[PDB]
RNA sequence: AAAACUUUCAGCAACGGAUCUCUUGGCUCUCGCAUCGAUGAAGAACGCAGCGAAAUGCGAUACGUAAUGUGAAUUG
RNA sequence: GAAGCUCAGACGAGUAGGCAGGCGUGGAGGUUUGUGACGAAGCCUUGGGCGUGAGCCUGGGUCGAACAGCCUCUAGU
RNA sequence: CUGCCGAAGGCAGAAACUCAGAUCAGUUUUAUGUGUAAAAUGAGAGUU
RNA sequence: UUUCAAUGGCCCGUCUACACGGACCAAGGAGUCUAGCAUCUAUGCGAGUGUUUGGGUGAUGAAAACCCAUCCGCGAAAUGAAAGUGAAUGCAGGUGGGAACGCCCUGGCGUGCACCAUCGACCGACCCGGAAGGGUUUGAGU
RNA sequence: AGCUAAAUAUUGGCGAGAGACCGAUAGCGAACAAGUAGAGUGAUCGAAAGAUGAAAAGAACUUUGAAAAGAGAGUUAAAUAGUACGUGAAAUUGCUGAAAGGGAAGCAUUGGAAAUCAG
């Protein structure tokens, strides 16, 4: 059994075709729905920042916008994930606020803007998120003052001893609770 | 670094001059460009192969030995032409050929970014002298100016 | 088996030779040459 | 590029005017002058030569060698055998006199065809 | 290539990723280089190898005196006081 | 061995002059050359600009304006934060060598360069790089 | 140079569809140039050959006959001609055929479906 | 130019390329042979083609 | 020691169907589409034309009828 | 044809094995103002010529529609 | 197809570099008893 | 070309002399494709290198070509059973040879690449000491 | 306890576009009246076979012959295209001409003799 190839253009041709099927479909709007700014879950890619599947109920509540409103808007959900620090939660509110400022949302049945609509809509447009929201990377420090008591800290003395007292917490642990 | 002229609709020549762009003066390697020009030329390719079913779908069974005749398989049956005729073998008469072509062969091949941007910029450089142009074979014995250039 | 050698009518047989039954074995003169590699082996 | 250059992948193998055979190659250029190939012989991989055909007579130089329009300057000749000799070899004292012979003897040739 | 093989002549013939403090200024761009390294300035640029896709920096090579804060996960012995001596600090970053 | 195994023609040009010269001088130096121009890049290492450097300063140094040649190519060290002012002549410099060379310091030459300032190898230091280097 | 996906250029499949199409098909390539004063009076540069057409042989052992048609033997790209026949054996009239596109038509056979045909085709009655 | 750039700017529509650099720069080997500065250095020239 | 016979050579004529050229075929790859049947399917049988055996089409309305388009044939 | 020219000397069995240079076949890219119904390919020949050889060119006859040299590529060679 | 090298009962070749050597020899002398050591003749010898 | 005269000439392949194949002719017919690894050669770049998993453009045929992007692969650091630790003292250490070069005045002098003999230090794993210091153990290590 | 497009597969079916593929002992078994002729109780097995010419213009008519055919003609550029039809090789056979031959024949070297070509 071998799997060969040479649909490899033919592939590439269909799936820009459909792209393009879809554009024309759902032209007044982005053919990308808006992503959250999320951070791998592992020491080897905690540094970075990707795209996440959707928001959270608790940073669309903060946001102002209700969770039943936002698929119909395009801005997607996800029930499972959590906010665990105020980091990200404010940092996924901002991308919300922004994409929000920048959204445009024609009025239905045509007849007045209901409360949220835009009053002008002649000047709609298909633009890319990427464009209005392009995410970023965590912020490289710059250059900052030596810091005095950071010059005194010595560094891997310390990771020396929070890894003795790591690996021997069981053995004080047994001390303790034996001795009292 | 030197200009060229540029030449108009009418054939004359009008004061606009470009200077020579870098590229022009790439280093020509016949060699290389020949090597991934070999290379390229062949991505364009479409694969062809034999029926991977071809002389195997017939039934013949060897006679076996002591027949006073070779021992290649023999279709059975009787009362046709083919009953007794050998199959199963590229000596054979409508039979498989030997390491029958197959499809996932390499017809393409990778070459360097940088090997191709080479030699594109040394052809460009050899289009813009003269005498290459001659060898190459076309008829410029009277065209005004090599690299030639032209109003927008 | 009874041996019988296949020349002239015995040749280009697919079953059973002409006139014999029972256990049979058929030489055609050419195993001789890796019948001596056999004996050697 | 350069002369040596254009010889390196002209002058030994891809040309328009190769002829080649069992052991020999030769030069179907209307500016060669020997119709062999060679460094000394060929054109388009050297500098500036002077050949002639059927008579008139082609000559370079190198400061306009990027015009192909104006490159190769033409001479007629059609008074005399003899006096033809008189203009090919006075044209070319000054110049290399390597190939005068060559020339010459292709002015006797020609001259001979007709 | 098969016409250049040997069969048609024979027709007929039967995670932690390291750093050495000798390539930590060559991770700063060349800009950085060129307005931090060999002067003196109040503010000291940092060096980054977590974000560059380095766990812990090593200790071969010298360093000229232009101090550096140097951000990392874990650190190398007498790599520490390398930097100190130097003139500049290991910050760790978590 | 008379002739290099590459169809390179600007190396065929090298090989040309330098057959030349060594057959019609008494350089060593040329004859060297030639020699390491039919050598093959496995008998071709690279050199590092880092080694160069060293070599001019080392010890007593004296390296004045002595050119420093090499038939390879002159990779770079980025390890080292300053250049001194060298001059190599050599087959190939890298682009990062060629800039850090140009920008601060001296110059870069071909080996026509080289051909054309000391064809017979005066005060020209013959460097070679690091053989083995296996992998 | 064709830049269309719909339509073929391999030989096979072009030699299958003529020597494969059907009469209806065969009537479109059975036709023929006009003459220059019915090309100027008719503003039409070919029309499709019918029976009882007035026709001239433009090229071929025939090169300036002229006679009407007797029939378009489609199933062989042919035309009849009359008294454009051969003498067999026997002596008995054999016709002669001749390709639709050899003939020049110098006279049309007009009723109302052909007078259509021109005003359709860019012309004028 | 902005397409191919030069040996020394990288070229604006290919993003890190810069122009290849050469072997040999001055490649004209017959008038570099025949040059002042190697006809001063080399010994006497040997005799050409021989007598037997 | 001439004929005949045998053999060799050459011309011609036979036998045979190689080679060369072609090719409405095959093979391979890619793209597009989703549509059998108790309202009788796939398949089999037997028939149907002025002169038909096979192939194709069709079913006692039988090498088919109705409807739409073409516009003057079919052909031995 | 610097991949060339030139002078001189020695040497010459050859299996296993190693190295190098060439002849021929189908198809592809480039080129030859390439050949062809005033006759392409093929075929026959007691004709002629070339190469140590693989092979190549050619005269005559037949024949009827395509074919070849040069540089690369490729292989059901 | 042709040419060159060419065995074996650890070999022949290829590449990388030593010294213009007293460096080796299917050898013979000299000395000590087929071993060893230090004149003849021949060869450019070699090392991984 | 045929033929004669003189001289010479055992029937080819296979297999260890024999034996096995061979009536004749035409056509077909047997070290191929692919995955990995290794040596060598060539090309590009070079402490970097790799576009074609993917995206964009490509209208003139669009399965080609060209362009763009983050991962990631190999390399840039090795050792330890494992936690782990994890490299120029001394011009990134010296000595001798050593290619090439220079200097004179053949030789000598410098001068020293690569590489080879040495050689000390450093990274470790092993041992002693409580990081310094001591081993003449070790790794196709700086 | 349950539903759900998309990216994914697709030697079958229906349409197409191609090809550095094969070119009638090849390519599918089948370019053709091919799963046909034919073989086997049966499951099943399973071939061979393309080309006149632009157009049959497929040889009227006469003669010999029982007829088949042949010989004259006639069509055609061609019958060295006559259906047993493009080109038409070898093995093998017949005729003619030349030559040799007492239990082998083949081949090589040198030269004569005959034939032939060439400078």
């Amino acid at each position: 059994y071998v799997k060969t190839w040479f649909n490899q253009p033919g592939r590439k041709l269909r799936r820009r075709q459909a792209r393009q099927t879809k554009a024309a479909k759902i032209a007044p709007r982005p053919v990308e729905a808006i992503r959250p700014a999320v951070k791998p879950p592992t020491i080897r890619y905690n540094m970075k920042v990707r795209a996440g599947r959707g928001f959270t109920l608790e940073e669309l509540k903060a946001a102002g916008v209700s969770r039943r409103v936002a698929s119909t808007i395009g801005i997607p959900v996800d029930h499972r994930r959590r906010n665990r620090s105020e980091e990200s939660l404010q940092r996924n509110v901002e991308r919300i606020k922004v994409y929000l400022a920048h959204l445009i949302v024609f009025p239905r049945k045509a007849g007045q803007p209901k409360k949220g609509d835009a009053t002008d809509v002649s000047g709609a447009e298909q633009t890319d998120v990427a464009a209005v929201l392009p995410i970023t990377q965590e912020a490289v420090e710059e250059a900052k003052p030596i810091t005095e008591e950071a010059k005194n800290f010595n560094a891997f003395s310390t990771l020396s001893n929070e890894r003795a007292y790591a690996r021997y917490a069981g053995a004080r642990a047994a001390f303790q609770k034996k001795r009292a | 670094r030197p200009t060229v002229s540029i030449y108009n609709k009418d054939g004359s020549v009008s004061s606009e001059t470009l200077a020579l762009p870098f590229v022009f003066k790439a280093p020509i390697r016949p060699d290389l460009v020949r090597s991934v020009h070999t290379a390229v030329a062949k991505n364009k390719r479409q694969p062809y192969a034999v029926s991977e079913k071809a002389g195997h779908q017939t039934s013949a069974e060897s006679w076996g030995t002591g027949r006073a005749l070779a021992r290649i398989p023999r279709v059975g049956g009787g009362g046709t032409h083919r009953s007794g005729q050998a199959a199963f073998g590229n000596m054979c008469r409508s039979g498989r050929m030997f390491a029958p072509t197959k499809t996932w062969r390499k017809w393409h091949v990778k070459v360097n970014q940088n090997e191709k941007r080479y030699a594109i910029a040394s052809a460009v450089a050899a289009s813009g002298v003269p005498s290459l142009l001659l060898a190459r074979g076309h008829r410029i014995e009277e065209i005004p100016e090599v690299p030639l250039v032209v109003d927008d | 088996p009874t041996l019988v050698v296949a020349k002239g009518p015995n040749k280009g047989l697919k079953s059973r030779p002409k006139g014999v039954k029972g256990k049979y074995k058929m030489v055609d003169s050419r195993m001789k040459k890796d019948l001596r590699a056999q004996k050697r082996l | 590029q350069q002369d040596e250059v254009i010889w390196q992948v002209v002058g030994h193998e891809f040309c328009s005017y190769r002829i080649k055979g069992e052991a020999q190659n030769f030069c179907r250029n209307e500016y060669n002058v020997t119709g062999l190939c060679n460094r000394q012989s060929c054109p388009l991989a050297n500098s500036r030569y002077a050949t002639v055909r059927e008579l008139y007579l082609y000559m370079k130089t190198i400061e306009r060698a990027h015009f192909p329009s104006k490159l190769w300057q033409r001479i007629k000749l059609s008074k005399n055998y003899a006096k033809a000799l008189e203009q090919i070899d006075q044209q070319l004292l000054y110049w290399p006199g390597r190939q005068i012979h060559r020339c010459k003897q292709r002015l006797t040739r020609l001259t001979q065809y007709l | 290539p098969t016409h250049v093989s040997k069969t048609r002549k024979l027709r007929g013939h039967v995670w932690r990723p390291t750093v050495n403090l000798d390539r930590l200024w060559t991770l700063l761009p060349n800009e950085a280089r060129d307005k931090y390294l060999g002067k003196n300035t109040e503010v000291a640029p940092v060096i980054n190898v977590l974000q560059s896709g380095y766990g812990k920096v090593l200790g071969k090579g010298r360093l000229p005196e232009t101090p550096v804060i140097v951000q990392t996960r874990y650190v190398s012995r007498r790599a520490e006081e390398k930097i100190k001596q130097a003139g500049g600090v290991v910050e760790l970053i978590a | 061995r008379s002739k290099p195994a590459s169809e390179n023609v600007y190396l065929k040009l090298l090989v040309k002059l330098y057959r030349f010269l060594a057959r019609r001088t008494d350089s060593r130096f040329n004859k060297a050359i030639l020699k390491r121009l039919f050598q093959s890049k496995t008998n071709r290492p690279p050199i590092s600009i880092s080694k160069i450097a060293a070599l001019t300063s080392r010890k007593s140094a004296s390296s004045q304006n002595k050119t420093t040649v090499v038939v390879g190519t002159v990779t770079d060290d980025e390890r080292m934060l300053t250049v001194p002012k060298l001059s190599i002549a050599a087959l190939r410099f890298t682009k990062s060598a060629r800039a850090r060379i140009l920008k601060a310091g001296g110059e870069v030459l071909t080996l026509d360069q080289l051909a054309l300032r000391a064809p017979t190898g005066s005060n020209t230091v013959l460097v070679r790089g690091k053989k083995h280097a296996r992998e | 140079m064709k830049f269309s996906r719909d339509v073929t250029s391999s030989r096979r499949k072009q030699r299958k569809a003529h020597f494969g199409a059907p009469s209806s098909v065969r009537r479109v390539l059975m036709s023929a140039p006009l003459s220059k004063e019915l090309r100027e009076q008719y503003k039409i540069r070919s029309l499709p050959v019918r029976r009882d057409d007035q026709i001239t042989v433009i090229r071929g052992s025939n090169k300036g006959r002229e006679g009407k048609i007797t029939s378009v033997y489609r199933k062989k790209f042919l035309l009849l001609i009359e008294r454009v026949t051969r003498e067999k054996a026997n002596g008995a009239s054999a016709p002669v055929g001749i390709d639709a596109s050899k003939v020049v038509i110098t006279k049309l056979h007009l009723d109302k479906d052909r007078k259509d045909l021109i005003v359709r085709k860019g012309g004028k009655v | 130019d902005s397409v191919f750039g030069s040996t020394t700017e990288v070229a604006q529509l290919k993003k890190n390329y810069f122009l290849p650099e050469n072997i040999i720069s001055n490649a004209d080997v017959t008038r570099l042979i025949n040059s002042d500065e190697i006809q001063s250095i080399v010994k006497a020239a040997g005799p050409s083609r021989v007598k037997r």
